[PDB]
DNA sequence: GAATGTGCAACAGCATGATCGCGGCAAGCTGCGTGCAAAAGTCGTGCCAGC
RNA sequence: GCCGCGA
């Protein structure tokens, strides 16, 4: 109950010393969950195909009376499994079927309906599914797609930081991005103007859009602004009084409230004096005139006498102005605030800028501005203002940018219209007006609050929308001529634009990339991968440094130390380990909750925005038995910040050490002991691994192996199993225990194991059985270990004795001495897995046809095929070997005497026919693995083929046969309880088969009821056996609608051994690597008093200048568990009693200080204690948690258990001169893998190859035999070093000297030496060029 | 290049080829170093005709 | 900023590969005062080290008045620079680059010793591309 | 401007094709326009098509936006495809890919000579197939051409024979990918090894700014008498040891090296050996070896030194010198005309490249690269003598 | 008389004029009756503009 | 006391941003039509020369 | 050309 059936086979001694509180998740869940989301159903219109659906239609024609009803969809069943479509190289899909009905309108009778035709589902495009491990197998290609990072949807607030035109002024802007549509910017003149950038257009003012919603310049000036009244009536020319409002103003004049002197001119201006002003209650004072003639009036008073009258607004009054309007009665003038002291002096200042004042003048004026081309009617004014904003189709807010446009302008309501009001601008405007005043705040732009992550469903559903708009755009013209008579199928469907996007999307795409296949950590970390790029995303060259920077609320949410380094560091990130997404989309990371002061085990997301206000407390704070803290005084993050907090101001919990680390850091051991950068380089070193012959699991882990190897779906895991039935080398059959079940037919589980199989990067994938024979299973359990899998533990290199001492500068730098032992016991070799392809099809003068028999070829090269052109399986092929004999037909109907005396000489054909044969490239070896021949309907199949279709059928009948096998066993033994229950003939009624004729009848009712029934059970399960065989039958034996050209193809695959040599690259996972630089023999490494050598010599001087400390500690406790290991197996070599190696077990698993770990042997069976430790004999497999691990005090303590030096370094002697060097050296066991950087892919060399036409220069790279590039630096080195003759050799004779190329190769072979120099065809191609202009350039004499 | 060449088009000048970046363009031997003695040579032979 | 550097090494490369050593010696008596460079009140740069594989433009009068110590137009190595030290000589007149008087290239006296080898520099030794590679090398390292 | 071949017979037109025909279309119509006494509008407007084509075409991109072939990039013009990034760095401008080249991973060597460099014989027998072939034919093993290259093919015994005979004293020059200065490309002696990655002498690696975790290099064959001697005078690891930047010598040992030296010449108040009083460096050697004495044990030792005073000429002094075994025994190795004073210090990596420039400085150009090659052999072994290691 | 013509530029493959009229290296810049292609090393297509 | 040019500052457009390698995809496929003379090529047909 | 990777 403690462990399952898995975890009883080897038990990990964890370190702990915390608690874990939530267990790691599913590690795949993002994919998974987006891509659910988007194909499953859903009653309302939320996301997927549904909400698309709901979007796009219904649709009808323009006043047609035809309308296209639709309800419902459905996809279909793929016509191929993910092993059948990845080994056909075709793309994994399903077709989809949509039920929608025509209604006819009437056209007489207004909303009347003539026609309903409910026509059944049709089908268009078809949706490629994703496997179950979260990867698209489109073309025969895993294409596992990036999720993606980009800026969500909303209003941003922006300061430029202040340096644009070097006078200190900064400059506030505001930025309104949509889902889909055009954006609009609000950017302040240093001449603090409003200006708006349109579809980033030239800038304008934004009074003209302003009164483009019908909004006069009187209430423009109301509304973004507060009115004062200024009363004069009997000369007296009142003064309201407002005490809030003068906080800073000089008082021009004695200022005397109700009579009486309130504030003298020019007196204090305290808050005392405004407070005193403010106690006392007076009406309306007079001020002297002066005052008022720097204010602007707002509103435009009439004359009552004449209808002249001053209108002109944002505008100064004059002193004869006063007379005017006291002549015309206004008593009361309307005045705008006037006060520059937090406020200040917008809107009216670009109202003065522009005179359009009618919503046709602004209309017009933005016509012109977006588009200089033809003047408007009045109309095209108004479609466009309707359609670039406020339109429902053409501008789209996402709900994600509605909540952020309510949440930046607090807003009470989230949920709204998809589409921006009225109000929706004043709001925007009038907030970039507080920003400047000085209320509110820039928010910061890298903020993970402020950024949204799209996954491939979100993705899918943009592409999937964008085709429905273009099928839809035709469709309407379609319904404008249809008849009654047309249908769906006939209605225009238009699979082919859905589909095509939709094979764009997965296939062609800047985050659909091919997914790496080395170790299943690379597959992991490739699923769960964030990029900032793409094509909602920023370009490389668009990011600067603070986008490249670890942002402080980068916590939780993406790995701080997982990044690519070169061209992409910062811009590529991986999702931290319990790091999931926010309905809306944004990254939330689980916290425990606080309340009063006992932590309590209750769980919640906290997103970006949520967690800057609470107190969050620290993963390595102790606690007591209740949950209080033991401390008063408790570290914690407040706001960005980290600072000491009382125990009851604490508000949340961090839930693990781990919640910072993502999936492929968490696998360093002592990853706190390294430094970042070399903790980022062996992170991303750890993906590079390949998997080896044999697995072999860390003897010093972090417990996040189990994990990683189950939930990457490399593994085989038991769904439901109970005991195992049956174990192969690749099938595993079990047979489920009785207690679930799925009523009537019983049933047993069958996994067909994958066996030696190419990757992506050509490496190999297989899988072994782990359990034996009649092994209790359990669910969840592992079956099969995949590729760098060790027990369902994940395992991508090997243990390897390490010491760290000089040897004879054969480590020098980072160089790497590695023994003859690890290069005999076949440790780091591996296996690549090739794939060639050569294709039949048919041409001018007939068909490409294969055969073994080839013209012109002797009977060496012919060995190896057989009758019908093929190599046989697993020769050995290596150089230029035939593989498959294809001839292709020449042309010739002139049969002139020499051809006829030649056909009559030699065969028909007289080798007519020329040879296009398969050969293997040169430099690739090894023997072949499989044939996979591909045939086109209607010719006749391949003899080959005949025995592939066998072998399906064979295995088809035999992994079909044991459901069938069961059952009938089953109803043989109800049909011999039945007869025993009447006329029983014992062993006698066993010997007669068909139950002995059915017992004859014996009673009636048995007769009638029991017999007849069992033998209608019989009849109906063999006819439904024999239908599914046969339907399996025809199934396999079909022949493949191919490509129209190709008419067969053929496809083999080559397999080879790459053992470890020199040149080859090796590393550590602490981002300590090199190239190996000899292979020692046995006799000339190291050994110790016992007489073992070492395996691995590493150089101790890359530890203190790069600070992996924890190369040093993982070597120790490497050294310590294997310690252990080999106690444990000196005590099993001498066969004691169990009783005391149980003891020992138990000693050694609960030594520790604290250790969450309570493994017991007690309640462990003999057998399984013997079991154990046989297992584990080895070494003991350890495993320390990332930030909370072992103390160099366990260590120790650990090493004095297994008697081994405390320091962790003994005595080490030469193994040449046998001579102990003077001081001790660490000795140790460390966890190296091979990188997938080997030399036999990295070794070129060329001396004369193909050239380019143009510029008649040598090709580039490998696999085209090209030549190194003598780029700048190397002839300006030339140069400094004042080898003329060696540069020019190299800039003529060697590259682009067509004849001087031919002249030096002659001089060689001849034995010369001589130069002969020419003149390069580049410069030749340039002088082309440049007359190709109307420059004439020339070589003068 | 744009600008240099039509300055270069308009004015009708001459490279003469006195520098190390010509005669690596158009491949001749560079005048320094091992190639100084050649160009020396050379120039004696222009002044003499 | 290694793009940066780069940059920055190419235009140097560009500007000054046109420049190799055309005479032996130009016969200028134009040169530098070199003295030992001070910030305030430390020394960050003896005069040894400015002064080493340089030709005298003038010679150098001990403090001690009308005393030859080395002759003008003589080049100095470690035992001058050596017996130069052993006085209490603080400032030399040193011929420089930019003051050659010659035309399309640089006095094989006028630039020292080429810092490869002890010796003189010698005609034909392209100075321009050496000195804009060693100006340039370093940039990589430099903290910005 | 070939254009581009693909599935079938059909040939996709390329972008300089495609303004080619688009200015040789607009210019047909508005020729044929001309004739038929169009209106002036149309006739005008065409005018203008065509100016625009041309300009695209002559330089896309400029007065207007830039046309896009089927994908939506930027038809590049005749100005944009000069010679690559527009100038001439790509073909041309010290821009070309040159033959005889190889490439591959660099390991170590410690046993290789200063001039001296591992080559795969796997890279070598094709960069140095035509030297091959010309052996082949001249020494009668080959009659033609062809019989000599289906032997090459075949690799005989032979074939390697002749191939050692031809690496024998012919140079090989040797850079990394950035070449920041002059001495990240170097000449070297090949010496054929039974691998696939190059073996290079780690002295010059600080040159290089190479180390030996993953790098990979270049070769370059100076097939030319002239080149041959230009690698040899003027390219060789020996010729460049000071640096062309300050004078300071390059090639400087450092790493396990200093580390091997450092705990040679370090003194201890207690050891196997206590004012003992030695003949010679020789037996500070004897003593070490035979586990004796201890290298750091403080001993005095009769020493002779040579000095230069004399004219072009050596005196010997002898004398008694209080030191450690350790000094005594890397004596052995520095030449004759250097102070004793210059190894009785700790040697920290600045009094061993100060040994070095002296010793430059005062012999000469072969003596110190003799030494400095004694100096890396000796701190290479005494650096695995010590058994240095880093622990917890 | 496209973009790529053979009557200029110069022939396509080797000495063969097209039609086939004269196409032996025998004839040396002779032109065909039939079409303008002219009989030459067809590396003249680097060179007539 | 009003009038007329020289300096000047903000502004829009152009040019540039290290080197050398390795592995995978996905495309990129481009333009008539016309009716007749004028020519050339072809097919059904009959011919002589060899066995 | 994109994508990923090595120094
Ligand atoms: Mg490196
Ligand atoms: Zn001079
Ligand atoms: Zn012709």
């Amino acid at each position: 109950m403690v462990y399952s059936y898995t975890e009883k086979k080897r038990i990990r001694k964890d370190f702990g010393k915390r608690p874990q509180v939530l267990d790691v998740p599913y590690l795949l869940s993002i994919q998974l969950d987006s891509f659910q989301k988007f194909i499953e159903q859903d009653p309302e219109g939320q996301y997927g195909l549904e909400a698309a659906f709901r979007s796009v239609f219904p649709i009808q024609s323009y006043s047609g009376n035809s309308e296209l009803q639709y309800v419902s969809y459905r996809l279909g069943e793929p016509v191929f499994d993910v092993q059948e479509c990845q080994i056909r190289g075709v793309t994994y899909s399903a077709p989809l079927r949509v039920k929608l009905r025509l209604v006819i309108y009437e056209r007489e009778a207004p909303e009347g309906t003539v026609k309903d035709i409910k026509e059944q589902e049709v089908y268009m495009g078809e949706i490629p599914l994703m496997t179950d491990n979260g990867t698209f197998v489109i073309n025969g290609t895993e294409r596992v797609i990036v999720s993606q990072l980009h800026r969500s949807p909303g209003v941003f607030f922006d300061s430029d930081k202040g340096k644009t035109h070097s006078s200190g002024k900064v400059l506030y802007n505001a930025r309104i991005i949509p889902y889909r549509g055009s954006w609009l910017d609000f950017e302040f003149d240093p001449k603090d103007n409003l200006f708006v950038r349109i579809d980033r257009r030239r800038k304008l003012p934004a009074t003209i859009i302003l009164r483009a919603l019908n909004y006069t310049t009187e209430q423009i000036l109301d509304l973004f602004f507060e009115k004062v009244i200024f009363e004069i009536r009997d000369n007296k020319l009142q003064m309201e009084l407002v005490p809030e409002r003068l906080r800073g103003e000089t008082a021009s004049f004695d200022i005397e409230a109700n009579g009486k002197v309130y504030v003298e001119k020019g007196r204090r201006i305290t808050a005392r004096h405004i407070r005193q002003l403010e106690k006392d209650d007076v009406k309306l004072i007079e001020v002297p005139v002066e005052y008022i003639a720097g204010k602007v009036v707002a509103k435009d008073y009439i004359d009552e006498s004449t209808g002249e009258l001053i209108c002109a607004a944002n505008m100064e009054l004059s002193l004869d102005l006063l007379a005017k309007l006291s002549q015309s009665g206004h008593k009361r003038i309307e005045t705008l605030f006037t006060n520059d002291l937090d406020h200040g002096p917008y809107i009216s200042e670009t109202l003065r800028v522009d005179p359009t004042n009618d919503r046709l003048s602004a209309l017009v004026e933005i016509y012109r501005m977006m588009r200089p081309g033809e003047p408007p009617t009045r109309e095209a004014a108004e479609s466009l203002f309707e359609n670039l904003f406020f339109s429902e189709d053409r501008y789209d807010l996402s709900a994600v940018g509605r909540m952020k446009f309510n949440r930046s302008l607090l807003r009470e309501e989230i949920e709204g219209s998809g589409i921006l009001s009225k109000d929706d601008i004043i709001d925007v405007m009038k907030k970039l007006i507080d920003i400047r005043n000085g209320k509110g705040e820039v928010d910061d732009i890298d903020h993970l609050g402020n950024r949204r992550i799209r996954s491939v469903g979100e993705m899918a559903e943009n592409q999937f929308r964008v085709g429905l708009v273009r099928v839809e755009r035709a469709v309407k013209e379609r319904l404008s001529l249809g008849d009654l008579d047309t249908l769906m199928p006939q209605d225009m469907i238009n699979a082919k634009p859905i589909s095509a996007a939709v094979k764009e999307f997965f296939g062609s795409s800047q985050l659909s990339q091919f997914m790496d296949q080395n170790n299943p950590l690379s597959e992991i970390t490739h699923k769960r991968r964030i990029s900032a790029l793409g094509p909602g995303g920023l370009t490389r060259e668009r990011a600067g440094f603070e986008v490249r920077d670890v942002h402080p609320t980068h916590y939780g949410r993406v790995c701080p130390i997982e990044t690519p380094e070169g061209p992409n560091i910062g811009l590529i990130n991986s999702l931290s380990v319990y790091a999931q997404t926010n309905e809306y989309g944004f990254l939330e990371t689980p916290y425990r909750k606080v309340t009063d002061g006992v932590v309590t085990d209750e769980i919640h997301y906290l997103s970006a925005i949520e967690e800057g206000n609470y107190v969050i407390a620290q993963a390595n704070s102790n606690l007591d038995e209740e949950g209080h803290f033991v401390e008063d005084l408790v570290t914690c993050r407040s706001k960005g910040e980290s600072s000491l907090f009382s125990r009851d101001q604490v508000d949340y919990m961090d839930v693990s050490t781990q919640q910072v680390v993502s999936v492929g850091a968490s696998l360093i051991p002592f990853l706190e002991h390294d430094d970042a950068n070399r903790a980022l380089m062996g992170a991303n070193m750890q993906r590079q691994a390949v998997p080896t012959l044999r697995a072999d699991k860390p003897l010093v882990g972090t417990g996040m192996e189990r994990a990683v190897a189950v939930d990457s779906g490399v593994t085989a895991v038991a769904k439901r199993g109970g005991v195992v039935q049956y174990v192969d080398a690749s099938r595993i059959v079990i047979k489920v225990n009785e207690d679930e079940m799925y009523p009537g037919e019983a049933g047993i589980d069958i996994y067909n194991l994958t066996k030696y199989t190419r990757s992506n990067q050509n490496t190999c994938i297989n899988q072994m059985p782990c359990v034996s024979l009649g092994e209790p299973v359990e669910r969840g359990d592992v079956l099969a270990d995949g590729p760098s899998t060790d027990l369902g533990e994940l395992a991508l290199g090997q243990n390897m004795r390490v010491a760290f001492m000089p040897w004879n500068g054969y480590n020098f730098e980072d160089s790497i001495l590695v023994s003859e032992r690890v290069v005999q016991e076949d440790r780091f070799t591996t296996i690549h897995i090739q794939e060639l392809a050569c294709v039949s099809r048919d041409t001018k003068l007939g068909p490409e046809e294969i055969t073994a028999d080839i013209p012109n070829v002797g009977e060496a090269a012919l060995s190896k095929l057989d009758e019908s052109g093929i190599v046989y399986i697993g020769a050995e092929v290596t150089g230029g070997d035939i593989l498959v004999g294809k001839v292709t037909p020449k042309g010739e109907t002139q049969l002139t005497p020499e051809e006829k005396l030649l056909r009559a000489i030699f065969g028909e054909k007289a080798s007519d026919v020329k040879d296009s044969s398969l050969r293997v490239p040169n430099g690739v070896s090894g023997t072949v693995i499989d044939v996979q021949v591909f045939t086109r309907d209607g010719v006749e199949k391949d003899k080959r083929a005949l025995e592939i279709e066998e072998m399906q059928l064979k295995q088809a009948k035999k992994d079909l046969s044991e459901e069938l096998q069961i059952l009938e066993a089953g109803l043989f033994s109800r049909i011999r309880a039945v007869l025993v229950a009447g006329g029983v003939e014992a062993e006698k009624l066993d010997k007669l088969p068909r139950d002995r004729w059915l017992e004859l009848g014996l009673t009636d009712e048995e007769k009638q009821n029991q017999l007849e029934q069992l033998a209608e059970q019989y009849d109906e399960l063999k006819h439904e056996f024999e239908k599914k065989l046969e339907a399996k039958r025809r199934k396999i034996t079909q022949g493949d609608d191919l490509a129209p050209g190709v008419l067969k193809i053929v496809k083999v695959y080559l397999a080879v051994k790459r053992r470890i040599q020199p040149g080859d690259k090796m590393a550590g996972r602490h981002g300590n690597k090199g190239v190996i630089s000899k292979i020692n023999p046995i006799e000339d490494m190291p050994y110790d008093e016992n007489g073992t050598p070492v395996d691995i010599v590493l150089n101790p001087l890359g530890v203190p200048s790069r600070m992996n400390i924890g190369q040093i500690l993982e070597t120790h406790l490497g050294m310590a568990a294997k310690g252990i290991g080999d106690k444990i197996n000196a005590m099993l070599k001498q066969q004691q009693e169990v009783a005391k190696l149980r003891e020992f077990i138990q000693r050694a698993y609960d030594l520790g200080a604290d250790v969450r770990q309570k493994v017991d042997l007690s309640t462990f069976s003999d057998e399984e204690v013997m079991r154990l430790a046989e297992n584990l004999r080895k070494g003991m497999p350890i495993a320390t948690p990332v930030f909370d691990g072992a103390k160099e005090a366990e260590i120790k303590e650990l090493l004095k258990l297994g008697d081994l030096p405390t320091s962790g370094q003994i005595r080490l002697y030469d193994g040449r001169t046998g001579e102990q060097f003077e001081r001790p050296v660490t000795v140790g066991y460390m966890y190296m893998l091979k990188l997938n950087h080997l030399v036999d892919d990295k070794m070129h060399a060329r001396s004369t190859g193909s050239y380019s036409l143009v510029t008649q220069q040598p090709l580039g790279g490998k696999a085209q035999f090209g030549g190194q590039r003598f780029g700048e630096m190397e002839v300006w080195a030339l140069e400094a070093y004042g080898a003329a003759y060696t540069l020019q050799e190299m800039l003529t004779v060697k590259s682009d000297d067509v004849n001087g190329r031919t002249k030096m190769y002659k001089n060689i072979v001849d034995g010369n030496h001589q130069m002969e120099p020419g003149m390069p065809e580049s410069f030749n191609v340039l002088l082309k060029e440049i007359r190709s202009l109307g420059i004439n350039i020339e070589l003068e004499d | 290049t744009t600008r240099v060449l039509t300055e270069a088009a308009v004015a009708g000048k001459r490279d003469e080829l006195r520098g190390l970046k010509e005669n690596v363009i158009v491949g001749r031997l560079i005048p320094a170093g091992t190639g100084y003695a050649y160009h020396q040579d050379r120039m004696r032979r222009r002044a003499a005709g | 900023k290694t793009a940066n550097s780069g940059y920055l090494t190419r235009r140097l490369v560009d500007v000054a590969q046109d420049l190799v050593v055309t005479e032996d010696d130009c016969g200028t008596h134009e040169g530098i005062m070199m003295t030992p460079v001070i910030e305030g009140g430390d020394v960050k740069e003896p005069l040894r080290d400015r002064v080493l594989g340089r030709v005298t433009a003038e010679d150098v009068l001990k403090p001690g008045t009308a005393d030859i110590l080395v002759p003008r137009n003589t080049l100095l190595h470690e035992q001058w620079c050596d017996l130069l030290e052993e006085n209490s000589v603080d400032a030399v007149k040193v011929r420089s680059v930019v003051s050659c008087d010659t035309d399309f290239g640089v006095c094989a006296h006028c630039y020292g010793r080429d810092l490869a080898r002890g010796h003189i520099i010698n005609k034909g030794e392209a100075i321009g591309v050496i000195a804009a590679q060693s100006i340039g090398e370093p940039g990589t390292q430099l903290t910005m | 401007r070939p254009l581009v071949p693909l599935d079938g017979g059909r040939f996709a037109t390329s972008d300089l094709n495609d303004l080619y025909r688009r200015v040789i279309n607009r210019n047909n119509r508005l020729k044929r326009l001309l004739d038929l006494a169009a209106p002036d509008i149309i006739v005008r407007n065409e005018k203008r098509m065509l100016q625009e084509a041309v300009d695209a075409l002559l330089d896309n991109g400029r007065r207007g936006r830039a046309i896009t072939g089927s994908n939506k990039r930027p038809l590049k013009s005749l100005a944009d495809m000069i010679k690559g990034k527009q100038g001439r760095f790509r073909q041309n401008l010290l821009g070309k890919r040159v033959d005889y080249s190889g490439r591959s991973v660099i390991t170590v060597g410690p046993y290789l000579r200063l001039h001296q460099c591992g080559l795969p014989k796997k890279m070598a027998l094709e960069l140095f197939k035509p030297f091959i072939y010309g052996k082949l034919e001249l020494r009668g093993l080959a009659t033609t051409i062809k019989a000599a290259k289906k032997m090459v093919e075949r690799e005989e015994a032979v074939v390697w024979d002749i191939l050692d005979e031809v690496i024998r004293e012919h140079p090989v020059l040797l850079n990394r990918a950035p070449t920041l200065h002059r001495l990240g490309i170097q000449a070297f002696e090949p010496v054929l090894i039974e691998g696939k990655a190059i073996q290079l002498h780690p002295l010059v690696c600080a040159a290089y700014n190479a180390d030996f975790d993953g790098d990979q290099m270049a070769v370059h064959v100076p097939l030319t008498l002239e080149a041959q001697l230009e690698a040899r005078a003027l390219m060789m690891s020996t010729n460049n040891i000071l640096s062309p930047a300050n004078g300071e010598p390059i090639i400087v040992p450092s790493q396990d090296v200093v580390l091997g030296l450092y705990y040679m010449t370090r003194d201890c108040v207690n050891a196997k050996g206590e004012g003992m009083v030695l003949t010679g460096p020789k037996e500070a050697e004897r003593l070490y070896r035979s586990g004796l004495a201890s290298l750091h044990a403080r001993v005095k030792v009769r020493i002779t030194e040579y000095e230069k005073d004399a004219n072009g000429e050596l005196v010997a002094k002898t004398s008694l010198k209080d030191t450690t075994v350790g000094r005594a025994i890397l004596w052995m190795i520095v030449p004759k005309g250097l102070p004793y004073s210059i190894v009785n210090q700790a040697l920290g990596k600045k009094a061993i490249s100060k040994m070095l420039n002296t010793c430059y400085r005062i012999l000469g150009l072969k003596p110190t690269v003799i030494f400095a090659d004694q100096i890396m052999y000796t701190g290479f072994a005494y650096a695995a003598r010590s058994g240095a290691s880093v622990g917890i | 008389d496209g973009l790529f013509c053979a009557r200029i530029f110069g022939p396509v493959k080797d000495y063969e004029c097209l039609c086939g009229k004269y196409k032996r290296l025998k004839h040396r810049g002779v032109i065909c009756e039939k079409c303008g292609v002219e009989v030459t090393q067809t590396k003249v297509r680097r060179e007539r503009m």
